[PDB]
């Protein structure tokens, strides 16, 4: 029932990167598909349009995989990958990340270089995901009696086919298409030029920072809340 | 009655359908013979199907403020021994709402009786403080645990240097079902309970194969042995009747076969049957189909190597030089030998093979060789026509069964 | 415990092995089925402390007993409770229950002067039984009995593919095509796991087996309840008419009555048993009408005061006396 | 002879593995689990690497009778859906790291 | 240690189903970069070392939990069963033993293509699409695996492959998966390499129907 | 339904593998088939009758057998012909003509036995051709033929390394393979080891074969219930798994003394799997007439083989099946309970244990430090979790005794913590108040190892939830496979208590129920305290802490 958000920049803005008739099939085809197919199986269901994101999580069903979860998480993953993208990309991140990946992943240079061998490894179709762990587990003895600011920290998350660190409660920053669809078209199988232009032509940190400042903010509220 | 452990037998003149359709009853148009084959029954013992299958040797035999003292475990917890009275049963078991406590307040609230561990682990044991009234000291309270399988209390003791103090604990040993998922074993703390496993730090005939088949009016596999006591070995006879640059044939390997991309197959086929043919074959192979076998032998550098190719020559790979095959395996298939005992038929117990050989014993032939054969010892029972045959064919019965 | 395994056993061990039997076993067995005593609630409680149960010595020698016609016996004491609510206190007495009479190693009693011994009894078994039944024209009806500790005869007759009598007497005929529930059981939940089911398209006085019955109920019909349960299960009847339609298609062989397979034997420990349990269920009707007639007069009595000798001394003195198994010694 | 219980139960044993591979595995970022003489029943219902600092860890594969002795600085990598217990005679510590299919 | 086997046509024979530039790349670097990487890790392992291929996937496999090996293990034998699965001039309709078998299983071939179509279709994310005969079973089956998983980890024999990777369609079909799919099915699918895989097939499932003697 | 005597028969060769087999007869039990049919006592009618009659004097056989032209011992053997229809007969038709490669087998070197590295990576290239495409239209190109065909004429520099490092490995092994022969075979028997005086120098040893190459062999020994075993000129017969009635047919044509040409499918270890060397016939085909399959080949079950779980693991078969728990693994609660704790509180319980008693009376403590203080005699016989009896006045209980060596005690900062704490009431008596610590330094060390083991079941439990989806998406089993089979699979007679099959509530609990029996006394234990009283209220424990410290 979602429409379908365009990405917030000309389809014509990496021409000397990934193109745009790429762009022309993995955005109007590729996610065309994905949010056309959820108005034909969320025409008269019990949420018809509650929200996109819990729409994921409550298709999720704890594993058991109802039909329309596929298409609900591609939407969202690759409406997530687009913001993830800007025109300028490269860069470093901007303080807020700073004091994160460097206590958490060693320092930048280390933490490029992991994220790029996780997404080079993931075999098959699938996602590689940047995400903030701020889990909450809904079972018994799950709360810390002495939380610590380490605890939750920055993860790189793998994950195949069409399932986003939102069913495991993590909070996800960035991502990175590694579905073939993604990146097979115009630099042929070449994968890890793929995931190379993505972090140093594409990558978009200010998004992934706004996308950051939300994540300890649903954070900020959960240890004060109770 | 079967005066033998085995397995029902007719070849003949039994009806294959039973007499009525739910029943393991046979009736004989004919007179004919039921043979038993004798075999080994452990039907006294458990049989792993996972582990105990079809013709397995079996080389062995089958099985068969004192307050910080206190702590709150998993389905279980210890307090000191002398205010909190403890009550117990004559042998002490705990159903259901039962007291081990009360603490009598004098005053008529509750002091803690745990060191208040940090983590509440998923308990299946819960603890109620019900106050009672005792007049309708008045409101004595007590201690009630309750679960949702039985709690047995017994005593431990800490002895050190001499001195002792008395420690009661209260478990939750169950049925020993619910110990799915090793985490969830209080057997952790069941060693300290009646248990004598080893640290691994300080501690320092039967044979017979497996007969199993599966009888699906069961729907379990039925188990059988066969050892020396039921299978023997009859006396060696002469019952076995045959009808260049090379070295003489010898029994061995000829080198891997390598898989031929007209017949698209990584192992290559190399052989069809008279079913195959006339169901696999494209077309296209049938320049190639070949009564007779044509070896060829290619070397690292992929020359294509073959000798004479009119003849059956081959190359011996340990010895690295052409021999002769021995007998062309023509496709028309030609009898070389011609054994008097064939495999699988039974006989009486006087039939003999020749003048000079003895008679054989009863039995089916289990194993056929060059000279001697192994027979597996069965005892026919003669029955009428009219008569009913009690088991399906292949049924296993016991001593004493009809 | 190799007693008749090499020499020739005793001929009064039968005698002697029971009785001792009975004092080790059948005392705490019947005492433990001795309930509570209260009326609905009121400043009364009445109980017995079974495992304190003690046995005394007989004063008198069994010359002296024969001589003086009396009853060579034990005195029975249990430790007895008492609560009176609205005081709230426990009063607490060893009461004298009775004599429970003791045999000499012959095999003998002597009951008011007069040797006696107590012959041996042999009933038939409890459990299934099928036998063929034949009618005034001819039926050749398989019937499968069910026989309980208090000689219950539940027969299970199959007239083909028509109902299946169940008759508790002879004119309870009953069938079961709607006694599926019955009891407590259910519907066609697992009438239909077994078999076909086109056929189908008291609380104590006969309910349970025994030790001995389920035994056999679990030996003939395969069954794998555990032997501790006593009380009958709708799986056992279930699996009564499971077996009773193989015999229709020959599988399967009709029970022999007359097999001692399926006798049983009772020996003294069974009747003195049995006669312990009738003088305690005397003994509960004592206190219940002592107590009645302790509330009616409004006086405080000791544990002792509600009892008397009466039920357990009368009840064996009628049995040595009446019973046709206690003969007099020849 | 029988099968060691190292490769029949798949259990991944690196004795005295060089720093390199301490470093890329992020082992000073792994969890420590440290424990003194006891019983640890278990069953590893995901992956589980192991790497030993000190100490050493008897596992016996649960219905097993014989055990599998692991000296300090080895590296364990404890399969999915092995049932065993973790025996333990001297002070030992653990730094280890669960991975799910294909986590690393 | 296993060589790149070249498929059993030149890259260019495919036309104009298949562009021999997507061939380049899918066997070319694909099935051959599956090969180098399965030859490194042989290299360490003696023990993965000296099973066959049919015994290394199924070990590999470690009955659900794959070991990092299994990964190159499967894709090669499944890249390997790609080609020889298709030929130049393919498709068509596939006749004796192997029309009776679908006609006997699937009741017709167009019931057995709409399965297979459907199947397919339904596979999300990279995978295969399997046309195998069942042991214990003794009848064929369609079946979906994703990734590199194949019938062999369950002992079933593959007789038919079918690649939906997104690297075996993207740069002829694109999106257009199900044309993809359909042109498989019509000119593409070798049914005389299928009887070939049937005839090693038979050999251990022997399909067949035996002779009871009347006595 | 029904079936008729063209199915049931069907379903009893199929299912109950039936099959016809011979029975030579006795002339006396020939005879009483013969004449039993005719009826009980009457006069034999039917020839065949009279002819058995006539057969039970061996003189009248003589005469038959002389009559007829025969040295009366191919009579004998005639009688053991097979009766009934023959099978039609085999054409094997060869799919086209085997080309052979002098391939060395991959799974060299054996287990251990470390040969030269450089030679071993020479000899594996030659695995690497397996993958060279190969047409029959291109095979007559080049062919050579005659002198030019000679095996001067071959490279095979690549298996011949591997015959210098096979020829090395058997002199250094051909003695202690046959003495593991001895020491785990007793009887020798088809697919074993050959050995004694039955072993010839030249047999090729079980490294030497390799899956998928062909061999030439005669067939030695036929069994009915494990197929015919094939002699390849090793020391381990080959075996062609040809299980039960299928022998019918193929007897006629799979006979011992035939050459046959076999293919090696897969090779074993012997110790473990007593047929090491699966085979299968190429020449003559019986593909076709092989209908009875083993799941799993036959194993051993050696001397020690205790563990079932180790015996499936060592060989391809299943886990041993359990009844599923039906509760998801990842909803279960976490775990806290750090077992090294329950050993650590017997520590704690030990050094109040000294404490308080050395804080009693000034005993002889102060003789000796207490980190000084050495333990006492016999703690050595002290099993350590020794069982014992005791019994209360009341109540007869089990009793455990724990030993605790005084080496493992901090005695040095317990006392301190103890003096420390005990100067630190006496200010509640300067104000007459009472002072219950909080916890003691032992009880946080436990905090912490519990921490410790709950964090390493926190990160599992989320790594568990990561794993589950990824195995959803790609339909990799969640659990074991094999293990945890669904319900009813274990027979079909289980007693269920709370199923009404098994219930026995039918008009109320009865009297004589010993859930009763054994109900009715904790109400009269738990009423011998409070007796007719009256619950003012109640909760759970873990609120009874919270309203007092909140006081
Ligand atoms: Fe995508
Ligand atoms: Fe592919």
């Amino acid at each position: 029932g979602f429409e379908l958000k365009p990405p917030p920049y000309p389809l014509d803005a990496l021409e000397p990167h990934m193109s745009r008739e790429t762009l022309d099939y993995h955005w109007g085809k590729h996610h065309k598909t994905y949010v056309e197919n959820l108005n034909k199986q969320i025409v008269g269901t019990d949420l018809d349009g509650l929200s996109l994101e819990e729409v994921v999580l409550l298709s999720y069903n704890r594993g058991n995989m109802l039909p329309a979860f596929n298409n609900a998480a591609q939407a969202w993953n690759h409406e997530f990958f687009w913001e993830s993208i800007q025109p300028g990309g490269g860069g470093k991140p901007s303080g807020d990340l700073l004091r994160l990946i460097e206590r958490d992943f060693g320092s930048f240079s280390d933490f490029v270089e992991r994220f790029k061998a996780a997404a080079a490894s993931n075999f098959g179709s699938g996602w590689t995901w940047l995400a903030y762990k701020a889990n909450r587990l809904d079972v018994a003895n799950a709360v810390n009696p002495l939380p610590k600011e380490e605890d939750k920290k920055l993860v790189i998350v793998k994950t195949p086919n069409a399932v986003n660190p939102l069913v495991w409660d993590y909070s996800p920053l960035l991502t990175i298409d590694t579905w073939e669809h993604a990146y097979y078209l115009d630099f042929e199988n070449r994968r890890i030029e793929y995931i190379n232009t993505f972090m140093e032509k594409l990558v978009s940190w200010e998004t992934v920072s706004t996308r950051l400042e939300s994540a300890m903010a649903r954070a900020a509220q959960r240890e004060q809340e109770g | 009655y079967s005066d033998s452990e085995g397995e029902m037998h007719w070849s003949t003149d039994v009806s294959h359908a039973p007499e009525f359709t739910y029943s393991n009853v046979h009736l004989l148009p004919k007179t004919s013979h039921l043979w038993i084959l004798s075999g080994g029954s452990c039907g006294s013992s458990l049989i792993l199907f996972s582990i105990h299958k079809d013709q397995d040797q079996m080389n062995i035999p089958f099985l068969s403020n004192s307050d910080l003292l206190a702590k709150r475990r998993r389905n279980r917890f210890l307090i000191p021994f002398q205010g909190i009275s403890v009550e117990i049963p004559i042998n002490g078991i705990f159903r259901r709402n039962s007291i081990f406590a009360f603490f009598d307040d004098p005053r008529y609230n509750l002091a803690t009786l745990f060191p208040k561990d940090l983590f509440r682990e998923k308990d299946n044991i819960q603890l109620r403080v019900f106050n009672y009234i005792l007049y309708g000291q008045l409101v004595r309270t007590c201690l009630v645990l309750n679960w949702d399988e039985e709690v047995r209390a017994f005593f431990v003791e800490v002895n050190t240097k001499g001195l002792i103090r008395d420690f009661i604990r209260i478990g939750l040993v169950k049925s020993h079902i619910s110990y799915i998922r090793k985490r969830n074993n209080p057997p952790d703390s069941g060693l300290i309970s009646a248990d004598s496993m080893n640290p691994f730090y300080s501690i320092s005939q039967n044979h017979g194969t497996i007969r199993m088949f599966l009888n699906r009016n069961k729907e379990s596999q039925s188990l059988l042995i066969l050892s020396s006591s039921n299978c023997f070995r009859i006396g060696p006879f002469n019952h076995v009747k045959y009808h260049l640059i090379t070295i003489k044939n010898s029994s061995g390997p000829l080198g891997t076969a390598i898989q031929i991309s007209n017949f698209y197959s990584f192992l290559p086929l190399l052989t069809y049957n008279q079913i195959s043919v006339i169901k696999y074959l494209q077309l296209d192979n049938f320049k190639y189909i070949f009564q007779v076998i044509h070896s060829y032998l290619i070397d690292e550098n992929g020359r294509i190597f073959n000798l004479d190719p009119y003849s059956n020559l081959v190359l011996n790979p340990f010895k690295l030089n052409w021999y002769f095959l021995h007998q062309n395996y023509n496709n028309n298939y030609c009898e070389e030998t011609s054994t008097i005992i064939s495999l699988g038929q039974f006989f009486c117990e006087n039939v003999c093979i020749a003048k000079k050989e003895p008679y054989l014993k009863s039995g089916q032939v289990l194993i056929v060789q060059r000279d001697s054969v192994v027979i597996r010892s069965a005892k026919p029972y003669l029955a009428t026509p009219g008569a009913k045959v009690h088991g399906h064919y292949r049924e296993i019965l016991y001593e004493g069964d009809t | 415990g190799k007693e008749g395994t090499s020499t020739i056993p005793g001929f009064n061990q039968i005698q002697f092995e029971g009785f001792y039997r009975f004092i080790d076993q059948g005392l705490i067995e019947e005492l433990s089925k001795f309930p509570k005593i209260e009326d609905i609630d009121h400043e009364i409680e009445f109980q017995l402390f079974v495992e304190t149960y003690q046995l005394v010595e007989p004063l008198i020698k069994e010359r002296d007993a024969v001589y003086e016609s009396l009853t060579y016996s034990s005195e029975l004491y249990v430790s007895a409770g008492l609560i009176w609510k609205t005081n709230r206190n426990m009063q607490e007495q060893r009461i004298f229950i009775g004599n429970i009479p003791l045999m000499n190693s012959l095999g003998t009693f002597i009951v008011n002067g007069i040797y006696r011994v107590v012959i041996n009894q042999i009933l038939q078994s409890p459990g299934i039984y099928y036998q063929s039944e034949l009618d005034h024209n001819g039926i050749s009806v398989y019937t499968g009995t069910i026989i309980s500790d208090w000689g219950g005869r539940l027969e299970l007759e199959i007239d083909k593919k028509a109902r299946i009598w169940a008759r508790v007497s002879r004119k309870q005929k009953i069938s079961i095509l709607v006694l599926s529930s019955a009891m407590g059981s259910n519907l066609r939940e697992i009438l239909e796991n077994v078999c076909y089911p086109e056929i189908f398209l008291f609380f104590h006085q006969r309910c349970e087996l025994g030790r001995i019955g389920r035994r056999n109920i679990n030996w003939r019909l395969n069954l794998n309840i555990p032997q501790n349960n006593i009380f009958l299960l709708p799986r056992d009847i279930l699996a009564a008419a499971d077996h009773l339609i193989g015999m229709k298609f020959g599988m399967g062989t009709l029970d022999d009555m007359n097999h001692l397979k399926n006798k049983r034997i009772r020996s003294v420990a069974d009747l003195l048993q049995d006669q312990l349990g009738l003088a305690l269920a005397r003994l509960e009707n004592v206190v219940k009408g002592t107590i009645g007639g302790a509330i009616r007069h409004k006086l405080i009595p000791t544990p002792q005061n509600l009892v008397t000798s009466t039920p357990l001394t009368t009840t064996y003195e009628s049995f040595f006396g009446l019973h046709p198994l206690s003969q007099v010694l020849d | 002879m029988q099968t060691p219980l190292e490769e029949l139960y798949n259990v991944k044993v690196e004795r005295k593995v060089s720093q390199r591979r301490l470093d890329e595995l992020g082992v000073s970022r792994w969890s420590v689990w440290k424990t003194g003489k006891c019983k640890l029943p278990w069953d590893w219902q995901v992956d589980q690497l192991v790497y030993i600092e000190e100490g050493e860890v008897r596992v016996v594969p649960e219905g097993s009778k014989r055990f599998m002795q692991f000296l300090a600085g080895d590296l364990v990598r404890y399969p999915k859906w092995l049932e065993a217990d973790l025996f333990f005679n001297a002070p030992y510590s653990e730094r280890y790291c669960f991975k799910a299919y294909a986590d690393d | 240690y296993y060589g790149l086997k070249t498929p059993p046509y030149p890259l260019d024979a495919l036309e104009p189903y298949m562009s021999r530039r997507t061939l380049e790349v899918h066997w070319g670097k694909h099935h051959r970069g599956y090969i180098d990487n399965l030859n490194k890790q042989l290299g360490k392992d003696d023990k993965l070392y000296g099973y066959t291929m049919e015994e290394l996937i199924k070990a590999t496999y470690n009955n659900g939990n794959p070991l990092p090996e299994f990964n190159n293990a499967a894709q090669v034998y499944n890249h390997d069963f790609f080609w020889e699965s298709m030929q130049p001039g393919g498709g068509d309709m596939p006749q004796k033993g192997v029309l009776e078998q679908i006609e006997k299983d699937f009741g017709s071939f167009t019931n057995f293509r709409e399965k297979f179509t459907n199947a397919a279709l339904t596979q999300f994310g990279s995978g295969w699409v399997w046309l195998v005969l069942k042991r214990e079973e003794r009848r064929l089956e369609v079946v979906k695996t994703s990734n590199a998983i194949n019938p062999l980890v369950w002992d079933d024999i593959p007789i038919i492959s079918l690649d939906v990777w997104e690297h075996s369609y993207y740069l002829d079909y694109k999106n257009e998966r199900g044309k993809y799919i359909n042109t498989f099915l019509n000119h593409l699918v070798s049914w005389n390499a299928a009887m070939s895989r049937m005839a090693r097939a038979e050999a251990f499932v022997n399909l067949g129907e035996p002779n009871i003697p009347i006595a | 339904d029904k079936d008729t005597e063209d199915e049931a028969r069907r379903r009893n060769w199929i299912e109950r593998g039936w099959a016809p087999w011979e029975e030579i007869l006795t002339p006396e039990a020939d005879f009483a088939r013969k004449s039993l049919n005719e009826g009980e006592e009457v006069p034999l009618q039917s020839p065949e009758a009279i002819e058995a009659f006539k057969m039970l004097r061996p003189s009248y056989r003589k005469k038959k057998i002389k009559e007829m032209g025969i040295t009366e011992d191919e009579w004998y053997a005639k009688q053991f012909e097979i009766r009934g229809d023959k099978p039609p007969p085999l054409d094997t038709s060869w799919a086209g003509p085997l080309v052979v490669r002098q391939i060395p087998p991959r799974d060299w070197p054996p287990k251990g036995w470390e040969v030269d590295r450089k030679e071993l990576e020479f000899i594996r290239e030659a695995h690497k051709l397996m993958a060279e495409r190969v047409w029959l239209e291109d095979l007559d190109k080049d062919l050579k033929v005659g002198e030019d065909a000679t095996v001067d004429k071959m490279c095979l520099e690549r298996f011949k390394v591997f015959l210098k490092q096979y020829n090395e490995w058997v002199e250094a092994n051909k003695d202690r393979l046959e003495e593991d022969s001895y020491k785990y075979d007793q009887d020798f028997y088809p697919g074993r080891r050959i050995r004694g005086k039955d072993y010839k120098e030249g047999m090729y040893e079980l490294p030497f074969y390799y899956p998928g190459m062909i061999c030439e062999g005669t067939v030695t020994t036929l069994h009915l219930y494990q197929g015919a075993f094939v002699d390849i000129g090793g020391v381990h017969e080959g075996w062609v798994p040809i299980k039960g009635n299928d022998w019918f047919w193929i007897r006629h044509f799979i006979r011992v003394g035939m050459h046959v040409i076999v293919e090696i499918t897969a090779k074993r270890d012997p110790y473990r799997f007593r047929f090491p060397l699966e085979l299968r016939f190429v020449h003559p085909n019986i593909d076709h007439m092989i209908f009875n399959k083993f799941d799993f080949p036959p194993i051993f079950h050696r001397d020690g083989d205790t563990n079932p779980d180790e015996i499936r693991r060592d060989c391809g078969r299943p886990p041993e099946p359990r009844k599923d728990p039906g509760s998801k693994p990842e909803e279960e609660g976490l775990l806290s309970d750090h077992p090294y704790v329950d050993k650590l509180w017997q520590l704690h319980v030990a050094e109040q244990m000294i404490l308080d008693d050395y804080e009693a009376n000034p005993e002889k403590y102060k003789g000796k430090k207490l980190s000084e203080l050495s333990d006492d005699e016999g703690f050595d016989e002290r099993k350590e979790i020794e069982h014992g009896e005791a019994y209360y006045k009341k109540t007869k209980l089990p009793k455990v005794i724990l030993k605790t060596s005084v080496k493992e005690l901090d005695l040095e900062a317990a006392l301190i913590e103890r003096k420390y704490h005990n100067k630190l009431m006496m200010e509640a008596k300067a104000r007459g108040e009472g002072y219950k610590i909080e916890k003691l330094r032992r009880n946080i060390e436990m905090d912490e190892y519990d921490s410790l083991h709950w964090r390493r079941s926190l990160e599992e439990r989320e790594a568990l939830l990561r794993d589950i989806s990824s195995r959803q998406a790609l339909g990799l089993p969640l659990e074991e496979p094999g293990r945890y089979k669904p319900g009813s699979f274990f027979g079909k007679d289980q007693y269920d208590p709370t199923s009404a099959l098994y219930q026995y509530d039918y008009w109320g609990e009865p009297k004589n129920s010993e859930i009763s029996k054994q109900e009715r006394m904790k109400d009269a234990h738990n009423k011998s305290i409070v007796g007719k009283g009256n619950v003012w209220y109640d909760m759970s424990y873990d609120d009874a802490i919270k309203q007092t410290i909140e006081r």
